[PDB]
C-alpha cells in the first residue's frame, strides 16, 4: 500500500574512485589505519540504521577520503606503489606473500613521506568506538506496539468448591 | 558452462568413436557367431538366474559405512570452528564408534563369506 | 541374541518415542519414530519362519511410506514458514497427509489390514511392544497438534476404526488377531477425541494398556493363541479365569469396570460439543466389541470344555511365570472406576 | 488445555502453591480403598501362583498396602492441586470478563406464567 | 462443487423435483463408486472385463437407489403437502430398500434396508430440521 | 599380560598399531600446551566485519582507533 | 512439547534452530530475519488464537518475504504490458535496459 | 509503461511495513536483459 | 540459458516417474542415478555443491549393492524393461503427455503464483550476499561437530545399531 | 522456484504412487522410497539455500542416513525372503489370512 521513497539519480551522482582490485589490495592495510574514522562512521550507521536511504552523505565521505588517500599516493610514492600492486595482480587469489620486497619499497617510501605506518597483524580487526553528532535510531525495524500479555489471575488458591463436580462423588 | 563444454566434447569424441567402429567395417552376421561364448560349447541355462552372493552382510554395511564418511566429511570446515573441543569429542565418538560396529560384525563372522 | 545386542536393540526402542516426546523439531520426532521401525524388525524376526518374515515384510513397508509422508509434510511446512514446527496458518493439506500417514503408523482404519496379520506372524510378546508401546509416539504427535486437526476425517477413521474392528472381532478364532482389533477399535476411540481434551486419549491409552498387557501375559503363560487354547485353562492355571473375566469385561466398556470410564467420559465431552450421533453409533458399535469377549468368556471361564489326556502332567509340574505385575496391572483395572474422578 | 497456564512448570509434581492446600486426612476412603486393592493384589497374586491366601505372603502383601497408599497420597494430592487450579482460573475468568457472566436476577412463580398440562 | 448438492435444500421438498431426484442419484453414483473401487481392490476378479461389470452393477445399483428415494420425497411431499415432515424421507428411504432387494433378488434385504434406511432418512431430515451438525467444530 | 602384547605384535600388529595410535591421539591433546591455541587462532580469524561501537562515554579499554595500544595483541600468534 | 524435559534441565538439544532466525554457524543472516523476529516477539505471551489474529500483519510480512509471491504478480504484470506496449510499438526501452550503460563504479 | 492501467501505484510496496527491505535479484535485474539475469545467478555457480 | 532448471526438473520427473512404472531393478538403479545425477545438478544449481556431491555418492554407493542383490534375487529370465511391455509404455507416453497438459494448464488458470513460463529463471537465488566469505554449503554441514551435536549422536546410534539389526534379521 | 518445487512434489507423488501400486517384485518398491527419499532431500535442501538457512542444512544428510538405514533393514528382510521362498515376489506372501 504505501510507496516507497528512493534517491534521485542525482542524489547519487558520485566522484567514483575508478580504481582496480589489485591496487587497491595493496593499499588496503594503509586504507585501514588513514581513512578509518569516515569508514567506521558509514559502518555504525548502515548497521544501526538498516536503510541505505539514510545513509548516502557517510558513504560520499567515505569515497571522498579514499580519493584524497590515492591522491597522496599519486603525488608521492606513486612508481614504488605502482611496481607493488603490478606485480601483486599477476597472481590469481592476489596473494601478499609473493610480492614481499615490493612492499618495502612502498612502506618505505610512505612512511619517509606522511610517517604512515603500516599496521601489525591483528589491528584492523577489532572494534574502535566511533562518536558522532546523530542520534541514536528510536524504534529501527519500525516495529509495531507489541500487544499486551494476557492478565495472571491473583490469589491464593483454594480446595476446588465442593471437590470435584464429576457426577456424584461427594468428596 | 566450460565443463559442460569439456564433458560434451569427450561424449561426442566416444560417440563418434562407436560410430566409426559400427558403421566402418565389414559384417558377416550368423547366429552361431552372435551366440553367447561359454568356452566352445554351448551354455546348460541362462545368465539371467540368481548368482548367490556370499558378503550382501559386508555389503550393507558397506552402506553404513558410506554414511560414516558423509558425516566425518565436514571436518575441514570443522575445524575453523571457535569450539575445537566439541568437534573433536564428537569426532572421537563417531569413529569410534564405528570401529565397535566393525569389531562386533568382526567376531560375530559377518566379514566371513557365507559357504 | 547375546546381551549385548539385547541391551541395544531395547535401548532403540526406548529412545524412539523419547526422543519424539522430548523434541521441538518435527524432523527429530521422525528420527524418533524410525529408530522405533528399525529396532522393531530383529524380534518380530526372531524365531525366522515364514509367517515372521512376511509380518516383518508388511510393517516395514507399511511403515515406511507413511514416514516419508511425514517428513513431506514437514519438508512442505518448512518450505511455507521456514521453521520445523506445524503452527497455525498451515496447509490443511499438509496437517491431513500427516494425519492420514499417522494413522498407518498406528493402525487405524482404513489403515488397518497390516496390523492383524502381522500380530499373528509374531509372537505374544512383540505383540504387546507393538499394540503399546509403538503407539505412544505417534500419539504424541497428534497430542501435540491438536488444534490444527480437523474435526471430520479425523471422526470418519475413528468410526470405521470402531465398526471394522467390532466387524473383524466377530469371526476371530485367533487371540492375536482379536487384540489387534481391539487396538483399532480403541485407537478409534481416542482419536475420535482427540480434537476435544487429549487428556482424555492418553487415559483411553493407559486404560488400554493396562488391559492389554496382562491378557497378553495370560496367553504367555501357556502360550495360547486360540479359543482352544485359551478354553483349556480350567485345567493348567485356573486361578485366573476371575482375572481374565474381569479384563474382558473391561476391555469391552461395561460400568463396574473401570474400562467404561474412557468411553463415558469420551460421550461427556463429545456430547459438550453437539457431536450427538457419531457418538451414539460409537457407543452402539462397542456392543458388538463386547459381544466376542463375552463368547470367548463363556469359551474359557463358564463352560468348561473338553480337555486331553497329556494336560495332567502340567497339573504334575509347577510354574513360575506370573510376573508380580499381572496381578497389579489387572486389579488397577477392573476395580478403579471410584478411583475415576482423580483419573478423568 | 492448563499446560499453557502461566507460571506452569514442567514435569513438576507439586509445585509450591500445592503446598497452601490442605492435605487429605490419610484415613481419607480412597486411600483406604487404595489399600484393600493392594491387600486384593497380594491375595491374587497368591492365588495365581498356586499358593496360600491370607497366610502365605505377609511382607508381600504389606508391601503392597504400603505403596499403593504411598502413592495415592500423593497423587491425590497432584489431583486436589489440579481442580483447585481449575477452579481459581475460572474465579478469575469471571471476575476478569463480567459482561459475558452478567449478574442475573430471577423471577417468581406468580410473575411467569408456565403453562398447565392435565393427565385426564 | 459443494454448491451443486447444496441445491437440493435451496427450495423445500415438494418443489423441484427432478433436480433433487438426479442429485440423489448423482449421490449414490459417486458412493457406489467408492464401494466398487473398494471391492475391485480387494477380492478382485478374475478378469478386467468382470471388474467392469462390477463397478456397472453397484454404481447403477446405487444411482437407482437415489433415484427412486429422491422421486418418492419430492412426490409424498407434493402429494400430502408437508415438508417438515420425516414421514417422506422414511418412505422414500423404504423405496431405496425395496429397489436393494429388488437389483439383489433378496426380499430379507429389501425390508432389512427399507427400516434401516427408512429410519436413516428420518433422522436425517430431523437432524437437518433441528441443527445436528456432525463432524462438529470443537467449542466446548 | 605383557606377554600377551609380545605376541600380539608380532601376530596381527595391524590392530596393536591400531589402539596405540587411538589412544595417543587421545591422550595427546590432554598433554600438550599448543592445543589451547587452535581455538584462539581459530577466533582471531575475522571472516566477519568488526561492527564499529557507539562513543557512550564510558569504553576506556576500547580502542579509538585500529592501531591503538588496546584491544587484543595478536603478538602471540607472531613469534608463537 | 509433550514431555518438557529439555526445559526441565534447561538444554537445548534442538530447540535454538527452530527457525530462520536462530545462530547461523557465523554471523550471517537469513532472508526474513526480521520479519520472523518481528513475528515472533509479537507473538510471545500470547498463545495461538489470539497471535492468530493480533500478529497477522507481521506474518503476512513474512509469508511475502519468503514466498514472494506478490512481487513475481507484479513484475509479471510490468513484463505483459511491456511486451504488449512493445508489440504496438509504443514503448521504446533506454540503453540501460537494452545492455548499453554507463557502469556506475 | 504503466502510466495508462486504472488502478497503479508505481512506487508501490508488497510490505505493510515501512521498514527498508532490500531487493532481490528480480527485482532488480528484473526489466534488464537476459545476460545480467543469467550472470547474476550461474555467474560464481559456474566459475570464471 | 534461463529454462535450464525447469530443464533439470523436468527430467528428474521422467527419471522418477519411469522408476514407478518399476522395470527390473537394473534399469530402475539406472534411474535412480540419472535422477541423483540431476539432483546434484539442481542443488548446485541453487548455490549448493556439497549436498549434491553427496547425493550422487551416497545413491552410486546404494546402487551398486542394489546390482549385487538383484542379481541374486529380483532376477528373472527376461528382465521387463520399459518397451517390454506395450501398457507401461503407454502409461509412459501419456505420463509425459500429462504433465506436459497439466504445465501448460496451470500456466492458464493462474498466471503467476505455482508456474511461470513466461518469467522463468528470474526467480531462482533470492537475496545473494554479493560480498561473502567462509558462506557456502558445508559450515552448515560442519555444525553436526557444533551446535547441532545432537544431529550427529542420533545418526550414529542409528548406524551403529543398524549393524546390530543388520546381523540379527541375516542370522 | 515455484516451478522446481512443484514438479519435485510431483516426482514425490510419482513415487509413493509407484510404491503404493505394486507389481511382482519388492526391490522395486524400495527403489520407489528411495526416490521419495532423494526428492525430499533436495526439496530440503533447495528451501536451505533459498532461506540461507545454513542452520538446517543439518537436515538432508540425517534424512539420507536413516533412508539408508531403512534400505539395509528391507534388503536384509528381502534376503530373508528369498531365503524363503527364492524368487523375491510379493504374492507368495499370502499366508497370514489364514
Ligand atoms: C466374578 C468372576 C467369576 C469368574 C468365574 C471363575 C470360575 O469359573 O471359577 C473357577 C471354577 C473352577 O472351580 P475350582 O477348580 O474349584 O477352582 C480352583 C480354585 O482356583 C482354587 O483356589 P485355591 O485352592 O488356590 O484357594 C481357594 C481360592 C478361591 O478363590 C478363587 O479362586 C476365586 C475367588 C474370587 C471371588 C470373587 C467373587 C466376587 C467378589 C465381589 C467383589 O482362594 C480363596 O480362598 C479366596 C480368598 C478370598 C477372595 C480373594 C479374591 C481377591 C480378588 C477379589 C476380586 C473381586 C472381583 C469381583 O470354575
Ligand atoms: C487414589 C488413586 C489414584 C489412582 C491410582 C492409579 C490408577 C491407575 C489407572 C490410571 C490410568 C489413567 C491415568 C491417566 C493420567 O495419568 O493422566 C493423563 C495425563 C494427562 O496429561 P495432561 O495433564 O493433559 O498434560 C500433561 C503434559 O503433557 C505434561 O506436563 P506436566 O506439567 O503435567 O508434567 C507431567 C507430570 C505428570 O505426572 C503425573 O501426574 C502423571 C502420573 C500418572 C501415573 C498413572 C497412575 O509430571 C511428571 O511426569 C512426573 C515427573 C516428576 C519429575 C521428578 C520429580 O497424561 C500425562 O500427563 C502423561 C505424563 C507422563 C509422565 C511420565
Ligand atoms: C477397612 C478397615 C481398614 C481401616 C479403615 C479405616 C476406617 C476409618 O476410620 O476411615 C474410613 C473412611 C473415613 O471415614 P470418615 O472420615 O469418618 O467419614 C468420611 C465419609 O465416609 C466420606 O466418605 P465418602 O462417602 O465421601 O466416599 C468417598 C469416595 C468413595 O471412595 C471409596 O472408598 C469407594 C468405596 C467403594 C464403593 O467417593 C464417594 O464419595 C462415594 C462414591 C462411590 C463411588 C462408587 C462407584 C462405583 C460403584 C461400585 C462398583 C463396585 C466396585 C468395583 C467393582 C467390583 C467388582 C470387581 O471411610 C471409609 O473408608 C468407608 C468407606 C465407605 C464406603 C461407601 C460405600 C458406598
Ligand atoms: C532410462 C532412464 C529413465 C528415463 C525414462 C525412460 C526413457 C527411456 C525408455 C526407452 C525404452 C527403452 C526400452 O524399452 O528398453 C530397450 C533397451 C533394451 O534393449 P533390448 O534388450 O530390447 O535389445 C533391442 C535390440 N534391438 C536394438 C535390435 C532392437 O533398454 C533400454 O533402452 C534402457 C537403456 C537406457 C535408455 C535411456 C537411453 C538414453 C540415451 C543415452 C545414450
Ligand atoms: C468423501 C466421500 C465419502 C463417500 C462414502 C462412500 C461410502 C462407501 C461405503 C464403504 C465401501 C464398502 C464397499 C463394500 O461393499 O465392501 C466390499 C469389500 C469386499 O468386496 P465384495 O464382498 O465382493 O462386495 C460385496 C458388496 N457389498 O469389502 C471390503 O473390502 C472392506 C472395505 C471397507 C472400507 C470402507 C472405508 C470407507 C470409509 C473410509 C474413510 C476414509
Ligand atoms: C487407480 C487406477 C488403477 C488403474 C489400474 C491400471 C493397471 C495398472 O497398470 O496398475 C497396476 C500396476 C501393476 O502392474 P501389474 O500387476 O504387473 O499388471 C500387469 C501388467 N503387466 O501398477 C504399476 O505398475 C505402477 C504404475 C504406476 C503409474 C505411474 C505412471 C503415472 C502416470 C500415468
Amino acid at each position: 500500500p504505501g510507496i516507497v521513497e528512493l534517491p534521485t539519480l542525482e542524489e547519487l551522482k558520485v566522484e567514483e574512485v575508478k580504481v582496480s582490485s589489485a591496487v587497491l589490495k595493496a593499499a588496503a592495510h594503509h586504507y585501514g589505519a588513514q581513512c578509518d574514522k569516515t569508514n567506521k562512521e558509514f559502518m555504525l550507521c548502515r548497521w544501526e540504521e538498516k536503510d541505505p536511504r539514510r545513509c548516502l552523505k557517510e558513504g560520499k565521505l567515505v569515497n571522498g577520503c579514499a580519493l584524497n588517500f590515492f591522491r597522496q599516493i599519486k603525488s608521492h610514492c606513486a612508481e614504488p606503489f605502482t611496481e607493488y600492486w603490478t606485480c601483486l595482480d599477476y597472481s590469481n587469489m592476489q596473494l601478499f606473500r609473493h610480492c614481499r620486497q615490493q612492499q618495502a619499497k612502498f612502506d618505505q617510501c610512505v612512511l619517509d613521506k606522511l610517517g604512515w605506518v603500516r599496521p601489525d597483524l591483528g589491528q584492523l580487526s577489532k572494534v574502535t568506538k566511533v562518536k558522532t553528532d546523530r542520534p541514536l535510531p528510536e524504534n529501527p525495524y519500525h516495529s509495531r506496539a507489541r500487544p499486551e500479555p494476557n492478565p495472571v489471575i491473583e490469589g491464593d488458591l483454594k480446595p476446588a468448591k465442593h471437590g470435584t463436580r464429576f457426577f456424584f462423588w461427594t468428596v | 558452462m566450460n565443463l559442460y563444454t569439456v564433458i560434451f566434447i569427450n561424449i561426442l569424441l566416444s560417440l563418434t568413436l562407436i560410430l566409426v567402429a559400427f558403421w566402418l567395417p565389414q559384417m558377416n552376421l550368423y547366429s552361431e557367431k552372435a551366440n553367447p561364448y561359454e568356452c566352445g560349447f554351448d551354455p546348460t541355462s541362462s545368465a539371467r538366474l540368481p548368482f548367490s552372493m556370499k558378503f550382501f552382510l559386508v555389503a550393507i554395511t558397506f552402506l553404513l559405512f558410506d554414511l560414516e564418511i558423509a558425516l566425518l566429511l565436514p571436518l575441514p570446515w570443522a575445524i575453523q570452528t571457535i569450539k575445537t573441543s566439541t568437534m573433536m569429542i564428537m569426532a572421537f565418538i563417531l569413529v569410534t564408534i564405528l570401529s565397535l560396529g566393525l569389531a562386533y560384525e568382526w567376531t560375530q563372522k559377518g566379514l566371513e563369506w557365507t559357504e | 541374541m547375546n546381551p549385548i545386542t539385547l541391551a541395544i536393540i531395547y535401548f532403540t526402542i526406548f529412545l524412539g518415542p523419547v526422543i519424539t516426546m522430548s523434541s521441538t523439531n518435527l524432523m527429530l520426532m521422525w528420527v524418533g519414530l524410525e529408530f522405533s521401525l528399525l529396532a522393531i524388525i530383529p524380534m518380530l524376526i526372531n524365531k525366522k519362519n515364514p509367517r515372521s518374515t512376511e509380518a516383518a515384510t508388511k510393517y516395514f513397508v507399511t511403515q515406511a511410506t507413511a514416514s516419508m509422508i511425514i517428513l513431506l509434510a514437514i519438508v512442505l511446512n518448512y518450505k511455507q514458514l521456514g521453521t520445523w514446527m506445524f503452527q497455525q496458518q498451515t496447509n490443511g493439506l499438509i496437517l491431513n497427509m500427516t494425519l492420514m500417514a499417522l494413522s498407518m503408523k498406528l493402525g487405524l482404519a482404513p489403515f488397518h489390514f497390516w496390523l492383524p496379520e502381522v500380530t499373528q506372524g509374531i509372537p505374544l510378546h512383540m505383540g504387546l511392544i507393538l499394540l503399546t508401546w509403538q503407539k505412544i509416539a505417534p500419539l504424541s504427535i497428534l497430542i501435540q497438534i491438536y488444534p490444527l486437526l480437523n474435526s471430520t476425517i479425523i471422526l470418519m477413521l475413528a468410526i470405521t476404526s470402531i465398526f471394522m474392528g467390532a466387524w473383524g472381532g466377530l469371526n476371530q478364532t485367533q487371540m492375536r488377531k482379536i487384540m489387534a482389533y481391539s487396538s483399532i477399535a480403541h485407537m478409534g476411540w481416542m482419536l475420535a477425541i482427540l480434537p476435544y481434551n487429549p487428556s482424555l486419549t492418553l487415559l483411553n491409552l493407559m486404560i488400554y494398556i493396562i488391559l492389554t498387557a496382562p491378557m497378553f501375559m495370560a496367553l504367555m503363560l501357556n502360550n495360547s493363541m486360540t479359543i482352544n487354547s485359551i478354553s483349556l485353562l480350567w485345567n493348567k492355571t485356573p486361578a485366573m479365569l476371575t482375572m481374565i473375566s474381569l479384563m474382558l469385561l473391561s476391555l469391552g466398556g461395561l460400568p463396574p469396570l473401570t474400562g467404561f470410564l474412557p468411553k463415558w467420559i469420551i460421550i461427556t465431552e463429545l456430547m459438550k460439543n453437539n457431536c450427538l450421533i457419531m457418538a451414539t453409533l460409537m457407543a452402539m458399535m462397542a456392543l458388538l466389541n463386547l459381544f466376542f469377549y463375552t463368547r470367548l468368556i463363556y469359551s474359557t471361564s463358564l463352560t468348561m470344555f473338553p480337555t486331553n489326556n497329556n494336560s495332567k502332567m502340567m497339573t504334575h509340574q509347577t510354574k513360575t511365570k506370573p510376573n508380580l505385575m499381572f496381578s497389579t496391572l489387572a486389579i488397577m483395572s477392573t476395580m478403579t472406576l471410584p478411583l475415576a474422578p482423580q483419573l478423568i | 488445555m492448563m499446560n499453557g497456564r502461566p507460571g506452569h512448570e514442567p514435569l513438576k509434581f507439586l509445585p509450591d502453591e500445592a503446598r497452601s492446600l490442605p492435605p487429605p486426612k490419610l484415613n481419607d476412603p480412597r486411600l483406604v480403598y487404595m489399600g484393600l486393592l493392594g491387600y486384593c493384589t497380594g491375595l491374587m497374586d497368591n492365588m495365581l501362583r498356586m499358593r496360600p491366601v491370607m497366610r502365605a505372603g505377609l511382607h508381600r502383601q504389606l508391601l503392597f498396602v504400603t505403596s499403593f497408599v504411598f502413592a495415592g497420597y500423593f497423587y491425590l494430592k497432584r489431583q486436589n492441586y489440579l481442580y483447585a487450579v481449575k477452579d481459581h482460573d475460572m474465579f478469575g475468568y469471571i471476575k476478569l470478563h463480567p459482561e459475558d457472566f452478567p449478574e442475573k436476577e430471577k423471577k417468581t412463580y406468580a410473575e411467569i406464567l408456565e403453562p398447565f398440562h392435565p393427565v385426564r | 462443487v459443494k454448491r451443486f448438492f447444496e441445491s437440493y435444500h435451496e427450495v423445500p421438498d415438494g418443489t423441484q423435483c427432478h433436480r433433487k431426484t438426479y442429485i440423489t442419484t448423482a449421490l449414490g453414483g459417486i458412493c457406489g463408486i467408492i464401494g466398487s473401487a473398494y471391492s475391485v481392490s480387494l477380492n478382485p476378479a478374475d478378469s478386467t472385463l468382470e471388474a467392469v461389470a462390477r463397478v456397472g452393477r453397484y454404481t447403477f445399483t446405487a444411482a437407482a437407489i437415489g433415484a427412486m428415494f429422491g422421486l418418492t420425497t419430492c412426490v409424498s411431499a407434493q402429494v400430502r403437502e408437508k415438508p417438515d415432515d420425516p414421514l417422506n424421507y422414511f418412505i422414500g428411504g423404504c423405496a431405496g430398500g425395496l429397489t436393494l432387494g429388488a437389483r439383489t433378488h433378496s426380499y430379507g434385504t429389501a425390508a432389512m434396508g427399507c427400516v434401516y434406511m427408512g429410519t436413516a432418512a428420518a433422522l436425517f431430515k430431523i437432524g437437518k430440521l433441528e441443527g445436528w451438525e456432525l463432524f462438529p467444530t470443537p467449542k466446548v | 599380560i605383557s606377554a600377551f602384547l609380545k605376541n600380539a605384535w608380532a601376530k596381527e600388529p595391524v590392530l596393536v598399531v591400531s589402539f596405540s595410535v587411538w589412544g595417543l591421539a587421545i591422550i595427546m591433546p590432554m598433554i600438550s600446551p599448543y592445543t589451547k591455541y587452535a581455538s584462539m587462532i581459530n577466533k582471531a580469524t575475522p571472516y566477519n566485519y568488526p561492527v564499529p561501537v557507539r562513543d557512550d562515554g564510558n569504553m576506556p579499554d576500547v580502542p579509538s582507533h585500529p592501531q591503538d595500544p588496546l584491544g587484543p595483541s595478536l603478538d602471540w600468534l607472531k613469534n608463537l | 512439547p509433550f514431555l518438557d524435559i529439555q526445559k526441565k534441565l534447561g538444554i537445548s538439544l534442538d530447540r535454538h534452530f527452530m527457525f530462520l532466525s536462530a545462530e547461523q554457524p557465523y554471523k550471517n543472516a537469513a532472508r526474513c530475519h526480521a520479519f520472523e523476529k518481528e513475528w515472533i516477539e509479537c507473538a510471545h505471551g500470547i498463545g495461538g488464537t489470539r497471535a492468530k489474529k493480533e500478529c497477522k500483519i507481521e506474518f503476512d510480512d513474512f509469508e511475502e518475504c519468503l514466498l514472494r509471491y506478490k512481487t513475481m504478480r507484479r513484475m509479471h504484470d510490468i513484463k505483459k504490458q511491456r511486451e504488449k506496449l512493445m508489440k504496438e510499438g509504443k514503448y521504446t526501452p533506454p540503453p540501460h535496459h537494452s545492455g548499453r550503460e554507463e557502469p556506475r563504479p | 509503461i504503466m502510466k495508462d492501467v486504472p488502478n497503479w501505484k508505481v512506487g508501490e510496496s508488497v510490505f505493510h511495513t515501512t521498514r527498508w527491505v532490500p531487493p532481490l535479484i528480480g527485482e532488480m535485474y528484473g526489466l534488464r536483459t537476459k545476460e545480467e539475469m543469467s550472470n547474476a545467478n550461474f555467474g560464481f555457480t559456474w566459475y570464471t | 540459458m534461463n529454462n535450464y532448471i525447469f530443464v533439470l526438473s523436468s527430467l528428474f520427473l521422467v527419471g522418477c516417474l519411469g522408476l514407478a512404472l518399476k522395470p527390473s531393478p537394473i534399469y530402475g538403479g539406472l534411474g535412480l542415478i540419472v535422477s541423483g545425477f540431476v539432483g546434484c545438478l539442481m542443488v548446485l544449481g541453487f548455490g549448493g555443491s556439497f549436498l549434491g556431491l553427496m547425493v550422487f555418492l551416497i545413491y552410486l554407493g546404494g546402487m551398486l549393492v542394489v546390482f549385487g542383490y538383484t542379481t541374486a534375487m529380483a532376477t528373472e529370465e527376461y528382465p521387463e524393461t520399459w518397451g517390454s511391455n506395450w501398457l507401461i509404455l503407454g502409461f509412459l507416453v501419456l505420463g509425459v503427455i500429462m504433465e506436459v497438459f497439466l504445465i501448460c494448464v496451470l500456466n492458464y488458470y493462474d498466471e503467476v503464483g505455482v508456474i511461470n513460463l513466461d518469467g522463468l529463471g528470474d526467480w531462482l537465488m533470492y537475496e545473494v550476499d554479493d560480498v561473502g566469505v567462509m558462506l557456502e554449503g558445508g559450515i552448515g554441514v560442519a555444525a553436526m561437530y557444533s551446535c547441532a551435536t545432537w544431529m550427529m549422536v542420533v545418526a550414529g546410534w542409528s548406524l551403529f545399531a543398524g549393524i546390530f539389526i543388520i546381523i540379527e534379521i541375516t542370522r | 522456484m515455484p516451478s522446481t518445487f512443484f514438479n519435485l512434489t510431483m516426482a514425490f507423488s510419482l513415487s509413493l504412487l509407484g510404491t503404493l501400486m505394486f507389481r511382482s517384485h519388492l526391490m522395486s518398491t524400495l527403489l520407489c522410497l528411495e526416490g521419495m527419499v532423494l526428492s525430499l532431500f533436495i526439496m530440503t535442501s533447495v528451501t536451505s539455500l533459498n532461506s540461507n538457512s545454513m542452520s538446517s542444512m543439518p537436515i538432508p544428510i540425517t534424512i539420507l542416513v536413516f533412508a539408508a538405514c531403512e534400505a539395509a533393514v528391507g534388503l536384509a528382510l528381502l534376503v530373508k525372503v528369498s531365503n524363503t521362498y527364492g524368487t523375491d515376489y510379493v504374492q507368495n506372501l499370502n499366508l497370514l489370512q489364514c
